[PDB]
């Protein structure tokens, strides 16, 4: 849950 | 994981259903129904992935009688990249270092993405998933 | 974004933190109460993060009159990607070329992130805002 995308 | 990335249901099932469509591509049209199944997705989450997939251009419906859908482009001319970006949607300046991070890490990312085709995933997975004889391993 | 990456909040606050210990380490222990207002940062959220940052080994705390916190690491020897892996956190095989895609963008962010200190961030702040005589812009 630190970076999502899109 | 370790850094934590996690990839969004609509960038998982919108290529999982892209390549599912590239597996088919010679074959002819197919169900959505029969996508969904394949790629264990909901057919009501996919009917609205692939209204907006069609809208772009990258599908197309086709009448027929076993008609359904197909690819609107070969596989290798839709890069993953392309399905992504159709999915997604006083004043003073002072530079930020810590964005500047991220804007590397977004480019690196739009560099794997646009470095991969369906043509390219089509190839990966007959390779990955094949059975030969103990010998040529 | 064109590719709709979303940087959660404690990436990119922890980073901004771990960067403003970067700029004062030379000069020695800041507050935390300093860094909040330097980065626009809410103090009971960084008071968190730094409670992790500092069980991590990657901040310490100092009990002088200018007490406060400083890196308990020089910014060379500390990755971005180390801070973001200090925060972060019936059966059959059947592969997947799909997820084999993300494996390969999980790859690329964990290179491009240790591939760029604390130490790098403060070159790159210090060419980057500086301010010149204008013939020497090329
Ligand atoms: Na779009
Ligand atoms: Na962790």
């Amino acid at each position: 849950a630190a970076a999502a995308a899109a | 994981g370790a850094m934590g990335l996690k990839v969004s249901t609509k960038g998982h099932y919108g290529v999982q259903a892209m390549f599912d469509l590239a597996q088919h591509f010679g074959e002819g049209p197919v169900s959505l129904k029969s996508i969904a199944e394949r790629q264990g997705l909901s057919e009501p989450y996919l009917e609205q992935l692939i209204a907006v997939l069609r809208k772009a251009g990258l599908v197309k419906s086709v009448r027929g009688a076993q008609g359904g859908y197909i690819l609107a482009r070969e596989p290798r001319d839709i890069k993953v990249g392309d399905i992504i970006r159709v999915l997604e949607g006083s004043l003073k300046f002072d530079f930020s270092v810590t964005k500047s991070v991220w804007e590397k890490v977004k480019k690196s990312i739009e560099e794997v993405l646009d470095s991969i085709t369906l043509a390219d995933m089509l190839k990966d997975a007959e390779e990955a998933q094949m059975a030969q004889g103990y010998m040529y391993y």
